[PDB]
């Protein structure tokens, strides 16, 4: 289990800009990664709009020190209000000595990432779609179960939970057809088709998928070996006004 | 008899299905056979009553 | 590394087998009457 | 087998565990009990009635504080110890003081194959049997007293092991109601709790095999709310919204006026939009907003009035957890949603207040029809959890 801090940036800035003087600072060296990949918001085409930059990097030499295991993962576009984010994992001097040097480097300023319900059911859509070598979409499923904690006075209902067995999650899906938001058109409208409660305008705690990801508002929680992209691109759009 | 115990629940399953299946066949034949059996009988009746 | 890797795989069989068992166990108990 | 306890034993109870239990029960309750204690089995006190109720009667004149009398009646009064019924006593009486700190549990008498057996107790002929099949084992002592305001009879017995005096057990109440196949018992799961239920099931039949299942697994505290929720009363299948038809008051006699008959006057309404408008979304009129908070309580008290802040229902419960299986393209969609609280389905009331979920919408389970009762639903059939 890795826990996430997500944090965002005011306007895009340089940073293979003196790795060279990164590093006397820290004692110690840190690589550097350039990379861009395509990212189709849909299928059928793609336009320039999802032209994005990542960068990853980590500060470390022991290999054996899984605990003191660090990354800064970087992403974002530059024609938009909010150029990218960052988000990183970990507690260690190591997470913010690199932040203090571009905190008086570039001028930005940083906020913590805020999500909601229009935000965090979307997330775990991005979480279960998988894409393959030879560019073909593929979805892989999960028990997904949801967290409510509603606000009340007596307490008379503080926390209460649903849950789907993903089978019948693809006996819902499969009833409305072939879709690339399978929580747009099989799931959240058939918990209000049949009970008659909107997940979005209720509080929402957390969404659990089966041993996959852990998402809840404060942090996200993630099992894998690092962040996928679509993640990072639904993440950017809903932090955009 | 199976090792995996996946296999031994899909054929548990399949069991059932069978058995069901077959119970319900055997009542349908049974019941065609109770039908002819009874209009034998009723056409033999009328003509003994008159 | 290579060994890592191995066990994010092994990791995974295992809980597509553990996920196996419920979902043949949730599909009996469905045929059950009671 | 003289293994049954009398009305004048005195186990070693501690001094510390009986003082916390009169320290709940209030001062004037502590003089009555006093009063009838002397009359029964006496005391130390070297005086008569008379001189016992004067001193007594000072002490409330004077204003002492009760830890003063509690240390009278433990250290002046009855030194050595507290006797069985004066244990009985006090329990009972605290029972009766706060019935919200004691939780029970439904359970079903059954004869035959399926025929319901109502259970018709005897008070003094359902006491000398349990003995009988309890001191072969154990030794027993039981006490029986009636609700002041509620028709059950609840008994308490309590088990003593050797280890000499014996050593007091955690006791075991069973809750009898006058006529009604229900039994409400408390929650135990030692030697002592299936040694207890199985001899009043042999001791109240007398002439036929009868068994006991239970009802329920969730236990439910306020002995006053199961009584109304399982025992019998009108209440009882006509919870929820259809708790109108429990208290006939919208329809008068035959032989009533026909003036005053709802024909006449008829009811206010208002238009349900079948037509999905909710998702989205202007400033209603207070007439409307007035209606539209009409709505939610029809549907979860059962009427405008309501059968009863405004948002506390009849009977409130903990925890209830359904589950929806539909079938769709020939395959069951399941669905199960768990809810935990202090009352559940007030909680779901003040929800649909603030517009968080459609009132149209809700099913009748999760409006509080059947309430206290979690199973399956088909077909729009409540099944409940075997």
């Amino acid at each position: 289990p890795y826990t996430w801090k997500f944090l965002g940036i005011s306007k895009q800035l340089s940073l293979e800009n003196g790795i060279a003087k990164l590093n006397q600072l820290l004692n110690l060296e840190v690589d550097l990664d350039i990379q861009t990949i395509r990212v189709p918001s849909d299928p059928d085409g793609g336009t320039a709009a999802d032209e994005y930059i990542r960068y990853e990097m980590r500060l470390d030499i022991s290999n054996l020190d899984e605990g003191t295991y660090s990354k800064f993962i970087f992403l974002g576009n530059s024609k938009m209000e909010v150029p990218m984010f960052l988000c990183y994992c970990g507690t260690d001097n190591r997470n913010e000595v690199v932040l203090q040097w571009l905190k008086a480097e570039y001028g930005v300023i940083m906020w913590p990432i805020k999500f909601e319900q229009k935000t965090m059911i979307k997330l775990a859509d991005a979480s279960i779609v998988h894409v393959t070598k030879e560019n073909i979409e593929q979805i892989t499923w999960f028990s997904s179960k949801l967290y409510f904690e509603p606000e009340t006075q007596d307490k008379n209902l503080r926390q209460f939970s649903i849950e789907i067995p993903r089978e019948s999650c693809e006996g819902l899906a499969l009833g409305y057809g072939n879709t690339m938001h399978p929580y747009n058109d099989a799931i959240v409208p058939y918990i209000y088709n049949e009970t008659g409660m909107a997940v979005e305008r209720l509080p929402l705690t957390s969404v659990i998928l089966a041993g996959h990801t852990k998402i809840m508002r404060e942090s996200i929680v993630t099992s894998t070996r690092s962040l996928r992209n679509r993640v990072l691109a639904v993440v950017l759009q809903s932090i955009q006004f | 008899r199976e090792s995996s115990k996946a296999a031994i629940l899909a054929c548990a399953a399949e069991y059932i299905q069978k058995l069901k299946e077959t119970d319900e066949a055997n009542i349908e034949k049974w019941t065609l056979q109770k039908l002819l059996s009874e209009q034998n009988a009723s056409q033999l009746a009328s003509a003994n009553e008159k | 590394e290579w060994k890592k890797q191995r066990k994010d795989s092994h990791k995974e069989v295992e809980r597509r087998r553990r996920e196996n068992i419920n979902t043949a166990i949730n599909v009996l108990s469905d045929l059950l009457p009671v | 087998n003289e293994l049954r306890l009398e009305d004048n034993y005195v186990p070693t109870s501690d001094t510390l565990v009986v003082f916390k239990q009169l320290m709940k029960l209030p001062v004037t309750v502590l003089y009555d009990l006093t009063l009838s204690w002397f009359a029964k089995f006496g005391g130390s006190f070297d005086g008569d009635i008379y001189l016992l109720t004067e001193t007594l009667d000072l002490l409330i004149e004077k204003g002492v504080r009760r830890n003063v009398i509690v240390n009278r009646i433990l250290y002046v009064y009855w030194p050595d110890g507290l006797n069985v019924f004066q244990l009985a006593e006090i329990d009972c009486h605290l029972m009766i003081s706060k019935p919200e700190k004691f939780k029970w549990l439904p359970s079903k008498a059954l004869r035959g194959d399926g025929k319901p057996y109502v259970v018709k107790l005897q008070p003094a002929k359902f006491i000398e049997n349990l003995q009988t099949d309890l001191a072969k084992i154990y030794h027993c002592h039981v006490y029986m007293f009636k609700h002041p305001s509620l028709p059950v009879l609840i008994t308490r017995i309590q088990l003593f092991d050797s280890n000499k005096p014996l050593i007091s057990r955690r006791p075991y109440y069973v809750a009898f109601p006058l006529n009604s196949p229900i039994i409400f018992h408390s929650v135990d799961k030692d030697i002592y709790a299936r040694l207890v239920l199985q001899s009043i099931s042999r001791t109240i039949s007398e002439r036929e095999t009868i068994i006991f299942k239970p009802v329920q697994k969730i236990p439910v505290k306020s002995i006053h709310n199961i009584m109304t929720l399982l025992g019998p009363s009108r209440f009882a299948e006509s919870m929820g919204p259809w708790e109108c038809y429990a208290s006939a008051n919208f329809e008068r006699s035959p032989l009533h006026d026909y003036k005053k008959h709802q024909g006449l006057t008829g009811k206010k309404v208002m238009v349900r939009e079948f037509d999905d408008s909710f998702l989205n979304d202007g400033k209603e009129e207070p007439e409307i907003r007035r209606l539209r908070l009409e709505k939610n309580m029809i549907k979860f008290k059962g009427s405008a009035n309501g059968v009863m802040s405004r948002y506390s229902s009849l009977v409130p419960i903990e925890k209830v957890g359904f589950t929806l299986k539909n079938e769709i393209n020939s395959r069951i969609i399941t669905i199960k949603l768990k809810f935990n609280g202090n009352d559940i389905f007030g909680g779901l009331h003040e929800l649909c207040d603030k517009n968080l979920i459609n009132i149209d919408k809700v099913p009748g389970w999760l409006a509080g029809e059947n309430g206290s009762f979690s199973g399956t639903i088909m077909n729009g059939d409540f099944q409940r959890e075997q």
